[PDB]
């Protein structure tokens, strides 16, 4: 329920290092004698990709503060260039996660 | 006299994408191989003249 891609049931790495985590004096946190770091792939950040493509079109349409790049050496064009990468980006994250399933109709049905 | 301007029109270029190409590994290969032929290895030959 924890949900791993149908195509990633291996999606899991491990390291164990015998040197415990420590804090600078005067800092936040415990004493543990065992921390962890995890680094995580996951489908759900596509909402910060397609946050950043509201945040695109509602201010680059209105085309404000474009000439601020421009004027530094930038044209509009690479403005749109990097526009169109990121949708590669972000319509990728829109079809990665989905089922290595193949053909057409439904899955199950009835006959005579 | 006619009092001066009054008159400005919106900078304003209207958004959309082009080209964006669907180039996700969904369906990113389709070949393949047998895994080996049938043949028969459980019997003898019997060849006493």
């Amino acid at each position: 329920s924890i949900q791993f891609v149908d195509w990633c049931p291996t999606g899991f790495k491990v390291g164990i290092n015998y040197q415990p985590p420590t804090v600078v004096p005067g800092g936040d946190l415990a004493k543990v004698q065992r921390a962890v770091c995890m680094l995580s792939n996951t489908t759900a950040i596509a909402e910060a990709w397609a946050r950043l493509d509201h945040k695109f079109d509602l201010m680059y349409a209105k085309r404000a503060f474009v000439h601020w790049y421009v004027g530094e050496g930038m044209e509009e064009g690479e403005f749109s260039e990097a526009r169109e990468d990121m949708a590669a980006l972000e319509k990728d994250y829109e079809e990665v996660g989905v089922d290595s399933v193949e053909g057409e109709g439904e899955e199950e049905g009835e006959e005579y | 006299h006619v009092p001066g301007g009054g008159s400005v029109q919106i900078v304003y270029k209207p958004v959309d994408l082009s080209k964006v190409t669907s180039k996700c590994g969904s369906l990113g290969n389709i070949h393949h191989k047998p895994g080996g032929g049938q043949v028969e290895v459980k019997s003898e030959k019997l060849d006493f003249k």
